[PDB]
């Protein structure tokens, strides 16, 4: 029973831990400040009138 | 402005010229000289905008405003020391407890001392953070998962030493 | 009509409060101060903050503002506003929240003969140095400098107030009506002395200040209740695992270990009831560092006597007699730690 | 701007912002009191208080500021900082912390009519009586009562603030827009009532029915102490051979007790009832003490004996904490918030 | 409002707000002093200070603020900046931490005979000698001495509104009940002023605190701690368990006396009952070791006696602290 | 008897507080600023405020202040009030959460040479940079830029009263040791005003923290828990502590890594190294519990002397690094 139980929660935990991780770590900022409008809103992206 | 509404003052944003051509500054000024880099949150943008609600009427204080903004990015790697390590490891200690002997007497508490280090670490996190419903941190869902884990664990590990 | 609007409208109609009242500019103002201690309100150790309520008696004399009684249908005195009055601007020096003045502009009383007193009450959080070596049995020499912040000693001069037997009170004043005992740290002594200094290293213009010592000693019996006697205990129970069988089911390292867990609370206890400065360690925070060394140490002898019963005994005596030793020498310190005997006077009467 | 100037120096030469604009000596100031709540910023249970940040609408007609614009160049309507016109004492009487006044003095705007219109911000921190009972599934009522402070009923009659298209709108106003929402209280109600006199003085209460979003302490509070509560269960099924029933008791009685005394830390210390999860957590702490008495018991009892009252233990806690526990979450969870702001 | 301006206009020409408002010097100002308490904000212990929002009626007459309502078209009663007037300096005596004196310059009610009334509210946080020695079930006398401070009663005499506090508008609190409160008048004498007494009015109110939220979050698991300190005494040596559950227990008492510490006052004028209950019980717990690990060095006798006796001892130390 | 109210009232009948008080307007203001440090209140690591105590005497001459001593009896100084006055606008660039500017308007005291000194007491909440690394023996080294905020340099000209900041009036602090003091003057060009160079002086302190009260309630306890792990691996099996001890260790660590990140700010510029090595001790504990493990499960004496011989060799690397 005790190497059952290891066989069935061990991988279950590490694949929990792992999807949480990984999900944490993928998360960036948009590249751009307002979704939905091309303007970068940038320094070196000057909008000359 | 709260004296004043649009029919008052009007709002822009700040024009800077090159090369004799003028532009907007739609963005958040950042000088070198008087700038300190912050040891949590990196800007990755910092727009302005003028906002003008349309539907507002002309004579209310909040048909126009300029806001500015700030998104600034969290550096981990001091949490990542100093959190994330110590409860990923003491949630994967309970892996162990699979392997001790049950004639050591030793796994309920093993499983019972990884309960009170995770209740502690999410204690700590939940001190850390706003108690805000919208939506569970990331780690405190590691750390409610991990809770889960460990008591069906000791529950495990308790039916093994019944047998 | 009333003639307290005569006197008023004679004494102020033509008075500058930004001159001082002297004749020739080379004068000095002598002032009588009169601290009179209404109570200790704390002294937070953490902080470093002596926080205490106080009423300032200052007397001076102000020939602008002399009157008779004869000539005002017998007023003997006038209450004004004190923002209408020349103040000598005694502050708190050595204050640390950044209030120097009083907590409130209290009127002032022209008495005839040109008089003036103030007797306005402040709170004031002052900074106190603390001796936490001989805790809980410590006292305090907390002090208060008062100071104009305005002029220097040839221009303002201060003096000790002069009792009704002429005796001069060259002390905090305690008032039987006012005063309240706090229940944490008692009074012992509270001297005044007016120090005087040169100026600049070119002989500047003179310094003058009044600092009063307040000597305050901690009443410990709540300590002795709440804090020395759990941590005897504790430490007392570090001897009874030697006792504990040396085989399996002897839980004597386990013992060991708690005991010293529970020292470590006690630790961050202590450590969050005394400051954090590094000028001195506490002999209670130094008693319960050997404590904790002791117990490692006798852990360390369980777990070698493990891998035996005479040995136990053997261990256990040593231990005892180095505990007992310890503890003794150094709550010694702290109990011989009496406050010292001064030639002051007592600051509470009899 | 000539005219303007000409006719601010027209309105206030002879005025007097210290007296209040009765025509008559028995007439009545008319004010009408709207609040629009910008911000729920928090509720401290400690403390019990809110606090909020509001924009007020009080809307009065002052007789002395009237003017005819066409002879004033057109100018129908004009700002005018608000300490120099005469301003109803409207504070926040159940206020916590003695900040009776706005936050700042913005101008008000004066119509041709003498219609004065003041939208001052503030920032309040009122008394709220905290419903300690079905936390943390409790729903809030929270009340804000705005009065004149000096003038009588019989000098300022204060109205609740009509609707743009002058209904009886007698709620907070929200503009959904860019109403900053709270992250932990949900505002399901939002009334406002004129409050009569029972030298009297007249109130506008002003309520916030704000509900608590359970799953912050669910997940955080809720959760470990059932599956503590359920390891406590689980430690009589334990043999007595293994030799850790007694750790794991005293473990989990440890945690319950460190779990209770963090709550009772959030929630208020007003004594006046006693909330159903602390009831739950007190029940479960004897529960814990019953069974470490009981495990001290089949100890020292043989072992057949021991077993069966172990089992029969076991079996007989389970049952009366289940039947505790089920009991005490329907009746948390049935006492929802009522449809009707004023049962 | 133009017969108010009119009225404001001229009350305030050449009025001064220093001298007294007596025709005579000789006169006395005779002020009617009213506490009006609205609400009970805190009680500190461990900082011995009471918090509290209240009202301070003041009620005197000024001779020079008199007017004929017929000049003014009827207008019989007024509102004014209270800065404009004289007004009484009372301070509170036994400040701890806040303000002395009023700050809330709040509008005065000025009638056509000269009579106003000035309703400022305070936030008074005075120093009271919280009193621990039957925490939680203990009652609390706090105390606000209220008086003038320039003025000597030969001056300015106060007199109480009422022999009791205005209570009407008292928001009850959910910790302290109020079970009595009078405010008295006095006359004390000062060593800085030893030729003139000084009038004070001191009320004084007689909380209760309500026991509900402590027992439940701090006796009862004391009490449940102190149960299973004896039952460690039924439990077999064979066990191997015993000294685990007393230092597990020894833990839990030590956790409860440092929360105990923080919720009382560290003065050494009295022990609490609940702190001499957590001294004694840490006592036992310590004579109980001693008496475990001497055992451990005829043993279920033993052990059967020093059930029943500790059974006995606690339930006899609950009832004598009780 | 009156001879300073004439001249008070001389002096400013016509004074304009907004003008700069020179004799022509293309002159340069001439402001001698010393800081004069009283008390270091507080260092706030976690915050990273430094909290101080400051006299901040500017001294300048006042070009329409002058008077002439024989018309008013020798009278050779006065006490004014400073608002009255023009003032120098000097900003703490660096605030972190106090004022900006002097809020405590002490009087200034006006000599007749027109010299005005004056020495506002202010409470300077000031950024720094705390560095973690080398707690709880880290050296800080916290400046304050002050300088004016809208005169630029061709317009007001500030000079340091002397190379190194006023302490003789420090009253010593009871957990840091100024070790150095020195004040720079600086001109340097932001980009709102290109053309003008403003100046500001930044005075710095290096301040040593004392370490006696971290090492008796922080480092000692951690030394005591780190050594207690070794014995595990002389405790015998058949004891049954092995487990017990070395959870109870394992969480005694756990929870002085939590004081430590508690006492020690979020930045995460650079790590500290007490954290490090408490990081370091709880994997080694790991480690050390899964081979007890695998040993129950089942080297004792051969991962004690490993143990021993690795934990003396880091505690001499780190005693050598914290001297
Ligand atoms: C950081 O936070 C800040 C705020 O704190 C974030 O800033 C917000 O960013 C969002 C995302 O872009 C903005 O939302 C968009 O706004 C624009 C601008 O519209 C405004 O101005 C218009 C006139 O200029 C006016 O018509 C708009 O009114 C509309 O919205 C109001 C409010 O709901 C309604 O009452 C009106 O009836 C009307 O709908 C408004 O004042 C909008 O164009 C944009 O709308 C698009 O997207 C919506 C949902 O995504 C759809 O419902 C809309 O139909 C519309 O759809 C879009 O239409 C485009 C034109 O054809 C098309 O190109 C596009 O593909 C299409 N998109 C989709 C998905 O169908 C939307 O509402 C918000 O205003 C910003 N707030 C500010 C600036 O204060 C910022 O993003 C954050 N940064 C991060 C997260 O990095
Ligand atoms: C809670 O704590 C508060 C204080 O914080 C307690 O309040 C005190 O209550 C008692 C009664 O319970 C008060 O005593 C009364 O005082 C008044 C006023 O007395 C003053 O004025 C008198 C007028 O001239 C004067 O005679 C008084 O002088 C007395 O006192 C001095 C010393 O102060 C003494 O030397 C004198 O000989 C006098 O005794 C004083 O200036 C007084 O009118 C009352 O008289 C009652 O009692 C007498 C007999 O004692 C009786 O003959 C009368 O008919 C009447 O019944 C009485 O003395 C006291 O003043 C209050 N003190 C304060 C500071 O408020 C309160 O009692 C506490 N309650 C609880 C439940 O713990
Ligand atoms: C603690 O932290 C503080 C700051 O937080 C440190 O303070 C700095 O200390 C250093 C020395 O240790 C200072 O450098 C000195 O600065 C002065 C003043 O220079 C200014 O004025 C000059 C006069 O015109 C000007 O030339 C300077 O211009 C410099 O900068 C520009 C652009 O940045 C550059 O183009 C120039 O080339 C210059 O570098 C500047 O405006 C200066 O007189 C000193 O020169 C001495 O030393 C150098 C060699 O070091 C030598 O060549 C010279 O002959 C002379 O002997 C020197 O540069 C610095 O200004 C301080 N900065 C601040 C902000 O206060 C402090 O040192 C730290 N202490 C520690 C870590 O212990
Ligand atoms: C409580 O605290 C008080 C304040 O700290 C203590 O008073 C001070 O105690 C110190 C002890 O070192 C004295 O310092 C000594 O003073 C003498 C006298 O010289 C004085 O005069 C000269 C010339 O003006 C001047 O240079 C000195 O500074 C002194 O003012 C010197 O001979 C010694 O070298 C040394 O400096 C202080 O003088 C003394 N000050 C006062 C105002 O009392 C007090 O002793 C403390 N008491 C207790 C019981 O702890
Ligand atoms: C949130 O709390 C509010 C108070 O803090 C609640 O408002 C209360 O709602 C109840 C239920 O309707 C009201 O009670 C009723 O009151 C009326 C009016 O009473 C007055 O007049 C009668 C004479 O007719 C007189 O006897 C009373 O003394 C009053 O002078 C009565 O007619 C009803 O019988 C009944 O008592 C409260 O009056 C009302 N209070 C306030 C201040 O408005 C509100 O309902 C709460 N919300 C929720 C969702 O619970
Ligand atoms: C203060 O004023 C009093 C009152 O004028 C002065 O005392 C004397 O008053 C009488 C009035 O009858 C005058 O004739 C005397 O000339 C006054 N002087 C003396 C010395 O007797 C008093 O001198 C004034 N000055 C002070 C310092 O008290
Ligand atoms: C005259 C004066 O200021 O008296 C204040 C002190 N008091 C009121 C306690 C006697
Ligand atoms: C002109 C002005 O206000 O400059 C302020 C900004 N500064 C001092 C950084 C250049």
């Amino acid at each position: 029973v005790d190497r059952l139980c290891l066989f069935v929660v061990t991988p279950v935990m590490v694949v929990g831990t792992a999807w949480i991780f990984l999900q944490g770590v993928y998360n960036q900022p948009p590249p751009q400040p307002f979704p939905g409008d091309p303007y970068s809103y940038n320094v070196q992206d000057k909008r000359f009138i | 402005s709260l004296k004043y509404t649009a029919k008052e003052i009007t709002l822009s944003l700040k024009q800077d010229a090159k090369e004799n051509r003028t532009y907007p500054v739609e963005w958040i000024i950042i000088d070198p000289e008087g700038f300190t880099e912050n040891g949590e949150w990196e800007i990755v943008h910092r727009p302005a905008r003028v906002n003008v609600d349309p539907r507002a009427p002309l004579d209310s204080p909040s048909r126009q405003d300029i806001t500015f903004y700030l998104i600034i990015r969290r550096k981990p790697l001091f949490y990542i020391i100093n959190i994330l390590v110590p409860c990923v490891l003491i949630s994967f200690m309970v892996n162990l407890v699979f392997y001790l002997p049950a004639d050591s007497g030793e796994k309920t508490s093993v499983a019972i001392s990884v309960l009170l280090a995770q209740s502690v670490f999410l204690l700590l996190i939940s001190k850390r953070l706003p108690a805000t419903s919208m939506a569970i941190p990331l780690i405190g869902k590691f750390l409610l998962f991990g809770m889960v884990l460990v008591t069906m664990v000791v529950v495990i590990c308790v039916i093994v030493l019944n047998i | 009509k009333n003639e307290e609007l005569r006197l008023y409208h004679h004494l102020f109609n033509n008075y500058d409060p930004g001159s001082r009242p002297v004749r020739e500019p080379e004068d000095t103002v002598t002032i009588s101060l009169k601290v009179t201690l209404t109570n200790l309100i704390s002294l937070n150790e953490k902080e470093e903050t002596l926080t205490t309520s106080v009423w300032i008696g200052i007397d001076w004399q102000d020939y602008r503002l002399n009157y008779s009684k004869d000539d005002f249908g017998g007023i003997e005195t006038l209450r004004v506003p004190s923002e209408l009055v020349w103040l000598p601007e005694i502050v708190l020096e050595n204050n640390i929240d950044g209030q120097f003045g009083v907590a409130y502009d209290a009127n002032v009383l022209v008495y005839e003969g040109g008089s003036v007193t103030w007797l306005p009450p402040a709170i004031y959080r002052s900074v106190c140095a603390v001796e936490v070596t001989y805790f809980p049995f410590d006292w305090q020499n907390c002090s208060l400098i008062f100071r104009s912040q305005t002029y220097n000693a040839e221009e303002v001069e201060f003096t000790f107030a002069v009792d009704n037997d002429g005796k001069t009170i060259n002390k905090i004043d305690i008032d039987t009506e006012a005063y309240t005992e706090n229940g944490e740290w008692a009074i012992d002594f509270c001297p005044g002395v007016i120090r005087r200094h040169h100026g600049g290293a070119t002989d500047g213009p003179g310094e003058t200040d009044v600092i009063y010592s307040l000597i305050i000693r901690r009443k410990p019996l709540f300590y002795v209740i709440n804090i020395i006697v759990p941590c005897v205990l504790i430490s007392g129970l570090v001897l009874l695992a030697y006792f504990l069988p040396a085989q399996a089911g002897g839980q004597k390292c386990t013992v060991s270990i708690n005991v010293l867990l529970a020292q470590t609370v006690f630790l961050f206890l202590i450590a969050q009831k005394i400051p954090e400065t590094s000028l001195s360690v506490p002999l209670l925070g130094r008693f319960l560092i050997f404590v904790m060394v002791v117990a490692t140490l006798i852990v360390m002898n369980c777990v070698i006597v493990l891998n035996g019963n005479a040995l136990d005994n053997i261990c256990f005596w040593a231990a005892l007699v180095l505990f007992s030793v310890g503890s003794s020498l150094i709550f010694l310190g702290a109990y011989f730690n009496r406050v010292p005997d001064l030639p002051y006077a007592p600051c509470i009467q009899p | 701007s000539e005219a303007e100037g000409r006719l601010r120096e027209k309105l206030f030469s002879g005025y007097d912002s210290s007296v209040r604009p009765a025509r008559e000596v028995g007439d009545r100031v008319r004010v009408s009191v709207g609040l629009i709540l910008a911000q729920l910023i928090s509720l401290n249970e400690k403390d019990e208080e809110m606090s909020t940040k509001v924009y007020l609408d009080l809307e009065w007609t002052d007789y002395r500021l009237s003017w005819d614009p066409a002879e004033h160049d057109g100018i129908d309507s004009l700002r005018i900082t608000a300490e120099s016109v005469w301003l109803p004492d409207v504070v926040l009487l159940n206020n916590n912390d003695g900040n009776f006044d706005v936050a700042l003095d913005i101008s008000v705007v004066v119509s041709s009519d003498g219609s004065v219109r003041w939208q001052p911000p503030g920032i309040y921190r009122s008394s709220c009586s905290i419903q300690v009972t079905y936390f943390p599934f409790d729903w809030q009522n929270c009340t804000m009562v705005f009065s004149s402070y000096s003038y009588d009923s019989s000098e300022v009659s204060l109205q609740t603030g009509l609707g743009p298209d002058g209904q009886g709108h007698q709620e907070i106003h929200i503009h959904e827009g860019t109403f900053i929402e709270n992250g932990q209280w949900e505002i399901i109600h939002k009334p406002s009532r004129l409050i009569q006199p029972p030298g009297q003085r007249q109130e506008v209460i002003f309520y916030l029915i704000i509900r608590r979003k359970p799953l912050f302490y669910l997940v955080n509070v809720i959760a470990p102490c059932i599956l503590i509560t359920l390891l406590a269960i689980f430690v009589f099924y334990l043999p007595p051979d293994a030799g850790e029933k007694m750790g794991l008791s005293i473990f989990a009685l440890l945690t319950l007790t460190v779990f209770l005394l963090l709550l009772a830390d959030k929630v208020p210390e007003t004594s006046l009832s006693v909330p159903i999860i602390i009831k739950y957590l007190m029940f479960t702490m004897v529960l814990v003490t019953f069974s470490v008495i009981l495990s001290v018991v089949v100890l020292n009892l043989w072992q057949f004996v021991a077993m069966v009252v172990d089992r029969l233990f076991l079996w007989t806690f389970i049952i009366f904490t289940s039947v505790g526990t089920l009991v005490i979450f329907l009746d948390a969870t049935y006492h929802l918030p009522p449809p009707d702001p004023f049962p | 409002s133009e017969h108010e301006t009119r009225l404001v206009a001229k009350l305030f020409k050449d009025y001064s707000s220093v001298v007294r408002p007596v025709e005579d010097h000789r006169q006395v100002v005779e002020v009617t002093v009213g506490l009006q308490l609205i609400q009970l904000i805190n009680v500190d212990e461990v900082n011995q200070i009471v918090t509290t929002n209240v009202r301070l009626k003041q009620q005197w007459v000024d001779y020079n603020l008199k007017w004929n309502p017929d000049d003014y078209g009827g207008v019989k009663k007024i509102h004014i900046p209270s800065e404009k007037i004289w007004r009484p300096d009372l301070v509170l005596y036994n400040n701890a931490d806040g303000d002395f004196a009023i700050v809330k310059f709040t509008k005065v009610l000025l009638q056509y005979t000269g009579h106003i009334t000035w309703t400022p509210p305070a936030i008074f946080k005075s120093y009271c000698e919280i009193i621990v020695t039957h925490f939680p079930f203990d009652e609390q006398n706090c105390s606000m001495k209220l008086g003038t401070w320039t003025y000597d009663g030969s001056v300015v005499a106060i007199n109480p509104e009422s022999d009791q506090p205005d209570l009407s508008n008292f928001m009850e609190s959910g910790e302290w009940v109020i079970k009595e409160s009078r405010g008295w008048k006095h006359s004390v004498t000062y060593s800085c002023c030893p030729d003139t007494p000084y009038l004070d009015i001191t009320y004084h109110f007689v909380m209760q605190r309500l026991p509900l939220y402590f027992i439940v979050n701090v006796i009862i698991p004391c009490l449940l701690f102190s149960f299973l300190t004896g039952l460690v005494f039924y439990l077999p040596t064979d066990s191997g368990e015993k000294m685990t559950l007393s230092i597990s227990v020894l833990l839990s008492l030590t956790v409860f006396l440092l929360v105990i510490v923080e919720l009382i006052p560290s003065t050494s004028s009295a022990v609490p009952l609940i702190g001499k209950y957590m001294l004694f019980t840490m006592v036992f717990v310590i004579a109980s070791i001693i008496i475990t690990v001497i055992v451990i060095n005829v043993a279920m006798v033993m052990d059967h006696i020093l059930l029943g006796v500790f059974m006995l001892v606690c339930i006899i130390g609950t009832l004598a602290v009780f």
